[PDB]
């Protein structure tokens, strides 16, 4: 998601 | 990889108008899409995230809609500030690309341009060189036609023209007209006129000197 | 609250190097993942890096138009971004910048500029009203600023006084070298009564010319 610092995809 | 393609290209809006700008995605990307404004010479300022949720200190004007492929953004009651361009960007993979963006002008009353002329500068003289200039400030709409004429006979072999961004106070539009001549090229005429013509008026706004009086 | 501040930007020959930097406070840096974004002058914006956090072992992503020759890094102590370039090309001149995460922040941006043209102190000179046959209450001055180069160049009138009433125009490419004029509407009652000045500067060949615009 946008708000996840690092999201995986 | 993802081509992103906006529309329209540009936009010129009056205040209180609501209008959409729209931007399709080549492949589905659920709802992987944000939405920004730039205004020029600055960076660009989030808007939408995730296609439909307005981002923090975000005008409620501003209003994001799609999910799939085709999306777009909505500016309910266009603001004088909304000035800028648009882009969008998905983010469902690797490389994230853009819109071509969306060039947003504010819709004015027409307004003639004030024209004004200068001699080359005695600084620049003792340097060997003649540059001649005029400005053509403060009007709309953006297009606008100058000419020069040195001894009644025209000019178009060193002209150089540059606008400026439609500024935030009164929506308005300038530009300088550059003529730049030998030095000595100068020297061997006296009379040196700049034509406007704009919207406004069929007459061309004439102003004039001369090098020998 | 949250900022990312660039640096590092300036002219540099072709097939040249330099490395740009990100600065950032205001969050937990090493936990967001990171990139840059480029925007050439007047284009649109292009995706160039991104770097994603120690927990997912700094996994990094490019742009074709810039793998292997561009590398982006971090430093999670400082709470630094970096992008080393190698080999530029005249295609990369461009504002470059700093993003987190997605795109929610974006930095200033620090310039490149890929020129093989020299650097050169601008010649200012001043403009002022010829002829005669006055039809404004208002006298508009100006600032000419002929030959230089790189971009940019910083024109303020009375050291920041006269805020409005002044156009800056943008600039042109002739033979390597830029020129700008700028603008200035006051009073006939202001004028010559007090001393109208502008105020050039050049920060690469390191130039600050005050120029006094004075009757014919
Ligand atoms: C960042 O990189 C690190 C390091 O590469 C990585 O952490 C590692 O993840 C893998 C899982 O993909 C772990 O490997 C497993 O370890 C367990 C426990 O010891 C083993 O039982 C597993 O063995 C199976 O698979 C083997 C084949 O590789 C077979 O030989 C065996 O029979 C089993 O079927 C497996 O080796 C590894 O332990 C960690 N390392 C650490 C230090 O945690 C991590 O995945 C990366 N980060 C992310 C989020 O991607």
């Amino acid at each position: 998601t946008w708000l996840n610092p690092d999201p995986s995809q | 990889y993802i081509q992103m393609t906006q529309s329209p290209a540009s936009l010129s809006v009056s205040v209180g108008e609501t209008v959409t700008i729209t931007c399709r995605a080549s492949e589905n990307i659920y709802s992987f899409l944000a939405w920004y404004q730039q205004k020029q010479g600055k960076s660009p300022q989030l808007l939408v995230y995730a296609a439909t949720n307005l981002a923090d200190g975000v005008p409620s004007r501003f209003s994001g809609s799609g999910s799939g492929t085709q999306f777009s953004l909505k500016i309910n009651s266009l603001q004088s500030e909304d000035f800028g361009t648009y882009y969008c960007q998905h983010f469902w993979g690797t490389p994230f690309t853009f819109g071509s963006g969306t060039k947003l002008e504010i819709k004015r009353s027409d307004a003639a341009p004030t024209v004004s002329i200068f001699p080359p500068s005695a600084a620049q003289l003792s340097s060997g060189g003649g540059s001649v200039v005029c400005f053509l400030n403060n009007f709309y709409p953006k297009d606008i036609n100058v000419k020069w004429k040195i001894d009644g006979a025209e000019r178009g072999n060193g002209v150089l023209n540059s606008w400026t961004s439609q500024d935030s106070a009164d929506s308005t539009y300038s530009m300088s007209s550059t003529l730049t001549s030998g030095g000595d090229e100068y020297e061997r005429h006296n009379s040196y006129t700049c034509e406007a013509t704009h919207k406004t008026s069929t007459s061309p706004i004439v102003k004039s000197f001369n090098r020998a009086a | 609250e949250v900022q990312l501040v660039e640096s590092g930007g300036g002219l540099v020959q072709p097939k040249g190097s330099l490395k740009i930097s990100c600065a950032a406070s205001g969050f937990t840096f090493n936990i967001y993942a990171m990139n840059w974004v480029r925007q050439a002058p007047g284009k649109g914006l292009e995706w160039v890096a991104r770097i994603r956090s120690q927990s997912n072992n700094y996994t990094t992503y490019y742009a074709d138009s810039v793998k292997d020759r561009f590398t982006i890094s971090r430093d999670d102590s400082q709470s630094m971004l970096y992008l080393q370039m190698n080999n530029l090309k005249t295609e990369d001149t461009a504002m470059y910048y700093c993003v987190r995460q997605m795109g929610d922040y974006w930095g200033q941006g620090t310039t490149l500029t890929v020129s093989s043209a020299v650097k050169t102190p601008p010649s200012v000179y001043p403009l002022a009203p010829g002829g005669g046959a006055i039809s404004n209450s208002m006298v508009t001055l100006g600032c000419l600023v002929n030959g230089y180069f790189p971009e940019p160049v910083t024109v303020t009138w009375n050291a920041g006084s006269l805020g409005s009433g002044v156009h800056t125009f943008p600039a042109v490419l002739q033979s390597d070298l830029y020129t700008l004029s700028s603008s200035v509407t006051v009073p006939v009652s202001t004028w010559p009564s007090e001393a109208v000045t502008c105020n050039v500067a050049h920060p690469a060949s390191a130039t600050s010319v005050d120029k006094a615009i004075s009757p014919v």
